[PDB]
DNA sequence: ATCAATATCCACCTGCAGATACTACCAAAAGTGTATTTGGAAACTGCTCCATCAAAAGGCATGTTCAGCTGGAATCCAGCTGAACATGCCTTTTGATGGAGCAGTTTCCAAATACACTTTTGGTAGTATCTGCAGGTGGATATTGAT
């Protein structure tokens, strides 16, 4: 009974919602979820850093804020930063 | 053990068409056989360096893609 | 009878092996190389057959890299044959010999 | 009782408790043994001795009693394990090594 | 991006070939992702400009 | 107002083991410990990863040691590991 | 403010830089090139370092800052702390 | 009538004297005037430490020393001995820099 | 083969910034000693995937030939870079000043941890179903290359 969990079923929703009625074999899924592990232990590493450096002890939204700024080049990093910030107020707000 | 001459010719005049290559000296095929069998060492004695420590004897795919990801060459779509 | 000149199947070839995805080395080859290679660091090593694969894949996208920078090595030198020196240039600004 | 350090115990120069303090505080694992920071310490020992035989080896042959970045640098350079581990590093105030290609000397 | 180059390609179904086709056709993708390998995606079509004849 | 620990003291042992009647600059002395920190830093990474993979919780010699092979070349690696044996024999077999 | 002081990294400067290279000869046309490359390598580090100090709430750049930029893209420092 | 060295003398004479220093090369106060107009495009009414400017000094020079060191090698590739720009776009690319 | 003009190295000297050093102290830390808890080593076992043959079958590698075209060597020349001198300008050093911002001190309170409980829910395994596509076949045409 060994289990493995992975992001699948969440890029295919992504998916769903940027193309409707477009699939995706599993060879690509594998490279999806390669990438989404990949990014996510970047953004984590340089976050952590960033509150080393700082003698804090928490990681909070701004550390992931400047960890997708220092990762992120350009168009990427302000679209990132939008829509983080927007996640953010959203789940507050409710 | 010539397992280094498996690598024929005309697989190295392959790879090097793929690269865009038009044309070809008569000198290139020794020196990329030298090449390469520099990067496979350097790169299988990390795999089983990290096979060894957790004591095992099967070389795993994970192992490479570690042992990759430390020579700064990345690879997807193994992480299985 | 019919023959093209020379540099022009050279040019199909481009194009064909530029339009794939295919591995380009023999996989039994390649297969008995790692084993050799490895025999030197441990004996009586397994592997699975995802890490051979893996091991092709790493090689041949790192073959067709170099081969890029060497033509572009070449080509500053108003050629269009790869030589030798031309690898040893591109490899040493990359820093893999220095 | 009588209380000898860990450093002591183990035969070395560098500190073991402060290696074991830093491996804790530094957020690598949630437990540590009691020998790693022995073996970091032994081995951070050795690397500094190793790189500062060499820096005082050109030291001592540039007529200097005194050791200066410049030897550190020409330490560094001219070993191949030393240049080929610290490859992407600049040591400030170190210079470059002395080296005219052939082609450009005259004749 | 994969979904065009798929739909570009008379295709339905997404495969490796068109995941390297987006990346390193963006700049800020390829930018990005400039250092890591797909497997089975092959590269981009592109012969220097002195190789073809005339 | 706060201290400021490093390693100047001990290199400056170290120094007068191998090379008994030469000093150090004070720019030198900065440049050892920035050395020491960041091959410790290496180390110390490499040696947590190692333990993430293996779903361990501790950090043993056998990280450490494995740590160092991979990190460092040849000779280095050998003498490095040899000493840092010695070094813990010495120390439990006290 | 100030305006215009890539010119102030003069022909001399960039001789010198590049005798202790190695190099014999230099052609005319390099000095403008030279510039518009120290340009862009500075734009990535100081950016970089600036994005380091607002996250502390800082007005002044450190060194610390400097040495931090310079690490995470790959060419550390070594002296300055 | 006067005495006058041929060329290639004082420039061999020059990289001696400048391989055999550790000194720094560019005047302090007009690098310090780019760094601040660089950073007040960033972001204004910045301030700097010393060892921060000078910090980017050190790091600056080593680049573009290391720079034309690769720039000199794919000049005599050429069979040249003159350095021009399409060498230092050449270095650049096969670094992975543009 | 010689001579003469320039630049570099070395012996001598000295002023001074820097390394070595107590003294004090002092606060922060490392070591000892228990008690508790838990993660990891040993033992066993099941079952999965790796190594080894067997064995056609045909697609790819190898050796050979011929010829074309490319790389390299040799002249020749012009323009572009180096070397040197005169001028001036702007960087550097030293000192002083204002003062803005950074770093230490204290409060306190909002937010994150730790448990216990309950409900989904996403992931494995069959089990099944369907179909987008890779391989095969025919026919049009785009391109090359010698006349």
């Amino acid at each position: 009974r060994s289990r493995k969990e992975s992001y699948s079923v969440y890029v295919y929703k992504v998916l769903k919602q940027v193309h409707p009625d477009t699939g995706i074999s599993s060879k690509a899924m594998g490279i999806m979820n390669s990438f989404v592990n990949d990014i996510f232990e970047r953004i984590a590493g340089e976050a952590s850093r960033l509150a080393h450096y700082n003698k804090r002890s928490t990681i909070t939204s701004r550390e992931i804020q400047t960890a997708v700024r220092l990762l992120l080049p350009g168009e990427l990093a302000k679209h990132a930063v939008s829509e983080g910030t927007k996640a953010v107020t959203k789940y507050t707000s409710a | 053990r010539d397992n280094i001459q498996g690598i024929t010719k005309p697989a190295i005049r392959r790879l090097a068409r793929r690269g865009g290559v038009k044309r070809i000296s008569g000198l290139i095929y020794e020196e990329t056989r030298g090449v390469l069998k520099v990067f496979l060492e350097n790169v299988i004695r990390d795999a089983v360096t990290y096979t060894e420590h957790a004591k095992r004897k099967t070389v795993t795919a994970m192992d490479v893609v570690y042992a990759l990801k430390r020579q700064g060459r990345t690879l997807y779509g193994f992480g299985g | 009878p019919h023959r093209y000149r020379p540099g022009t199947v050279a040019l199909r070839e481009i194009r064909r092996y530029q339009k794939s995805t295919e591995l380009l080395i023999r996989k039994l080859p390649f297969q008995r190389l790692v084993r050799e290679i490895a025999q030197d660091f441990k004996t009586d090593l397994r592997f699975q057959s995802s890490a051979v694969m893996a091991l092709q894949e790493a090689c041949e996208a790192y073959l067709v890299g170099l081969f890029e920078d060497t033509n572009l090595c070449a080509i500053h030198a108003k050629r269009v044959t790869i030589m030798p020196k031309d690898i040893q240039l591109a490899r040493r600004i990359r820093g893999e010999r220095a | 009782a009588k209380a000898k350090t860990r450093s002591s115990r183990a035969g070395l120069q560098f500190p073991v408790g402060r290696v074991h303090r830093l491996l804790r505080k530094g957020n690598y694992s949630e437990r540590v043994g009691a020998g790693a920071p022995v073996y970091l310490a032994a081995v951070l020992e050795y690397l500094t001795a190793e790189i500062l035989e060499l820096a005082g080896n050109a030291a001592r042959d540039n007529k200097k009693t005194r050791i200066i970045p410049r030897h550190l640098q020409l330490a560094i350079r001219n070993d191949e394990e030393l240049n080929k581990l610290l490859g992407r590093v600049t040591i400030a105030q170190g210079g470059v090594l002395p080296n005219i290609q052939a082609v450009l000397l005259p004749k």
